[PDB]
């Protein structure tokens, strides 16, 4: 059958916790 | 400084922003703002123009010029002599000296009454527009673009449209150009390191430049020979 507000919200919620790791990654180095 | 201040329009900056592809959303009402934050962040006082007004002094009151922005010295027009700074915390105040001033806003604080002041004071220079003139200097000019660059690059960042490394690497840039913009401006030259010399070379010590207008100040100290 088919209703995907919860195939959405759980697919958007992966790819943000996805996303926070990749932001977690993230380093502005502090040697010259 | 070595070199001299040739003034070109804020515009330039801009020609040289623009050749970057990431930085094509830039105006002159960017340029504007940020060129006047770069300006009073490296604190260059080559960049600013001199002036000298005489205004008067109505009670220890007298009304400041509109466009000055920092000053060099204020004397009295009758004598000459030059006022120190007000640490009286009582001045203008009677109950039941050496002159002075004191500045706040477009108001000068004296310690004289009714009396003709001389202030030497620096000023923006503008355009045929009221807006900014700025040194050609390419040294000046690149790191102006590059702190143009690194104001935009971290709202860039903050937003996630630019990498860590990329912000690393302007903000890396800019931290050079800015020292290397500082010393092009604040290393004397050949004729500067001559009043210098004269000051720093004195058999009998000169100590009292201020009452002058720091006029005597590099004059050559000469000793009588017996």
């Amino acid at each position: 059958f088919g209703s995907g507000a919860i195939g959405y919200e759980f697919d958007n919620r992966y790819l943000n916790n996805q996303e926070m790791s990749a932001v977690a990654k993230q380093r502005l180095t502090s040697l010259p | 400084m070595v070199n001299n201040i040739n003034w070109v329009k804020l515009p330039v900056i801009l020609d040289r922003l623009l050749r970057h592809p990431l930085l094509t959303d830039l105006n002159l009402e960017t340029a504007i703002q940020y060129t006047l934050d770069f300006i009073s962040a490296m604190g260059l006082p080559n960049v600013y123009v001199d002036k000298i007004e005489t205004i008067d002094i109505k009670e220890y009151r007298g009304e400041l010029p509109c466009d000055l922005i920092s000053i060099n010295q204020v004397r009295l027009h009758k004598n000459g002599i030059a006022l120190r700074a007000m640490t009286d915390n009582f001045n203008a105040y009677p109950t039941h000296g050496e002159p002075s001033f004191k500045t706040q806003g477009r108001v000068i604080f004296t310690s004289i009454k009714h009396e003709k002041v001389d202030i030497s004071y620096k000023a923006i220079m503008l355009d045929d527009e009221g807006l900014p003139l700025i040194p050609d200097n390419p040294i000046f000019l690149k790191t102006l673009e590059l702190y143009i660059k690194k104001e935009w690059f971290t709202i860039l960042f903050d937003m996630g449209k630019i990498s860590p490394a990329v912000l690393n690497n302007t903000q890396q840039e800019y931290a050079f150009k800015a020292g290397q913009c500082n010393n092009e401006f604040v290393i004397p030259s050949v004729s500067e390191m001559e009043a210098i010399t004269n000051m720093w070379n004195q058999l009998i010590p000169r100590v009292t430049e201020f009452r002058r207008g720091f006029k005597n100040l590099g004059d050559k100290e000469y000793i009588r020979v017996h």
